[PDB]
């Protein structure tokens, strides 16, 4: 059934599954034409498909050239969605295909679907998590490799950069989403929080900064306290 | 005009004969039907007054042979059975209209209505959903499953309906994932009419005698097989002018003849508010659009 609160921790066992988020693969800007009337110009996108319990990410990048000359490409994106991860499974070796695939957005779920019906073992599964996943763009790194593509290409990323070497998946992800929550609520402040120190590089292979034990302590304090702040400016509380 | 004789009426039933029904009490002298309009199918059902669980009945055609009713003590309800000797049928048909024991098959001479109910349904086909050979007519009740229903147990009393499943290999072709689960037009032409039904008249006529399962015997997997036919064609972007028009006939006279008390149970809000708002077919449904309106208002 749904992924939520209660059945959490099924992420980090060693049934193999991914999340899918959508939410980054159709992404245009809004202007005004000539005339006055207003258009949208697309930018490169992606489909952010991540391994919770390992880290690996197949970073999918959905170029602009996929939606020249389509009608209803907000619905359009949905099913490319679901052909890409289907691909993506079919070209994996069995043993590596996901038991269970979580959509982070409902909108998904027909349209994977019916794009896995030649997978009937492997069970689509919405979530009531709120994950913040649509973020991944605020990762700079992931941003710039997908604004620079010029064709369709798959990136691989591990998102936990080596952190398994010294916590469980279960701490990696929660570090990740706090990561990621922060950076969805304040991406100035999140990005100032994480580079602030000059001296804490990110390795050339890595995605975040070297921290220490210690100073990731620092961190998502820094990361808690900014989060809690923009809630009591957003409601008034 | 055709007779289907009963040989007692030992319990308080009530007794249907198509859309038409009479209240019989315990060992009334009720002794049959008569005057049944020979060009159609036809289905008797009972009600016991002790148990209003389990409506059951009989598919029928006079055609097909001489049929009568008969109370068995055993396994408690009123059975259909053939009588090979005609001799001996006209007999007891002579004698029971001669006393006066039979209602009289009440049509209204301006009435269509069974007609357009029944227009597609034959008895060769109802025999190949409701599989009992030895038989000529075909039992139903409230609480026979589906192939469909089952597969999600006892195949002998199942209802054969055609498996009709959107989200199936058979429903979307490899490569058109997208296109075919939103314009139904391959599986409902390609598939279901040219391949598996050959024609619109059987997927008509599948159609109509799942709803009238559904109205008659309150059968729940006939209402959703009912329901199914219909959302295939409202969801197909191509659908032939000819299967179009009757189509909204054919609804039009389901909706027109559903007990009003029952619309919650056996009208499906999702299906029809997309049938008649939002599929390509919106608007080609407009007597059934204007009765659902007029009728309904709520559903929708």
């Amino acid at each position: 059934g749904a992924m939520n609160s209660s059945n959490y921790a099924e992420l980090f066992n060693n049934d193999i599954k991914l999340f899918v988020d959508d939410t980054n693969v159709y992404r245009v800007t809004v202007h005004k034409t000539f005339e006055g009337n207003v258009a949208t110009k697309a930018i490169n996108g992606c489909i952010f498909t991540l391994n919770p319990k390992t880290g690996h990410l197949f970073l999918k990048i959905i170029h602009t050239s996929v939606w020249a000359g389509q009608k209803r490409l907000s619905q359009l994106a949905k099913w490319k969605t679901a052909e890409e991860v289907s691909a993506l499974v079919r070209s994996l070796p069995k043993e590596e295909q996901p038991k269970q695939i979580i959509v982070t957005r409902k909108a998904m779920l027909d349209p994977l679907e019916v794009h896995m019906l030649d997978f009937p073992n492997i069970a689509i599964r919405p979530t009531e998590l709120r994950l913040p996943f649509s973020a991944a763009m605020s990762i700079d790194k992931l941003s710039d490799v997908v604004m620079k593509a010029t064709e369709p290409q798959m990136v691989l990323f591990n998102i936990y950069d080596d952190w398994l070497d010294r916590i469980s998946s279960y701490t990696a992800f929660s570090r990740l989403t706090l990561l990621l929550r922060a950076l969805k609520t304040n991406e100035e402040s999140a990005k100032m929080i994480l580079l602030s120190d000059p001296t804490i590089t990110i390795k050339s292979y890595h995605l975040w900064p070297s921290f220490t034990d210690e100073q990731w302590i620092t961190i998502e304090s820094q990361m808690r306290d900014l989060i809690l702040t923009e809630y009591g400016r957003k409601y008034n509380v | 005009m055709n007779t289907v004789p009963f040989t007692s009426a030992p319990i308080e039933v009530t007794i249907g004969i198509d859309q038409y029904s009479f209240n019989v009490k315990e060992n009334q002298p009720f002794h049959g039907i008569k005057d049944i309009p020979i060009g159609h199918v036809h289905v008797i059902h009972f009600q016991h007054a002790d148990n209003s669980s389990m409506r059951y009945g009989y598919w029928f055609d006079c055609r097909m042979g001489n049929f009568y009713i008969q109370y068995d003590p055993k396994d408690g309800l009123y059975k259909m059975m053939e009588e090979r000797d005609g001799a001996k049928f006209e007999n007891i048909v002579h004698n029971f209209k001669e006393r006066q024991m039979m209602v009289s098959y009440p049509k209204i001479d301006e009435d269509d209505t069974w007609y357009n109910l029944t227009e597609f349904v034959q008895m060769d086909k109802i025999r190949k959903i409701v599989r009992k050979d030895e038989n000529q007519f075909s039992y139903v009740d409230s609480s026979m499953t589906t192939v469909q229903e089952n597969e999600l147990s006892d195949p002998a009393h199942s209802l054969n309906y055609t498996v009709i499943n959107f989200k199936s290999r058979e429903a979307i072709r490899p490569g058109h994932e997208m296109e075919d689960f939103l314009d139904k037009s391959y599986y409902l032409n390609t598939v279901m009419l040219q391949g598996i039904f050959k024609n619109s008249s059987n997927y008509f006529g599948e159609l109509q005698f799942a709803f009238l399962n559904a109205m008659f015997f309150g059968n729940y997997g006939s209402s959703l097989q009912w329901h199914a036919m219909i959302e295939l064609i409202c969801s197909s972007a191509t659908v032939p002018k000819h299967m179009l028009d009757k189509l909204d006939e054919i609804l039009y006279y389901q909706i027109k003849t559903l007990p009003e008390q029952y619309s919650d149970i056996l009208l499906n809000e999702r299906v029809w508010n997309i049938c008649l708002y939002s599929s390509f077919q919106k608007n080609s449904l407009h007597n059934t659009e204007k009765i659902m309106e007029n009728k309904y208002p709520e559903l929708l």
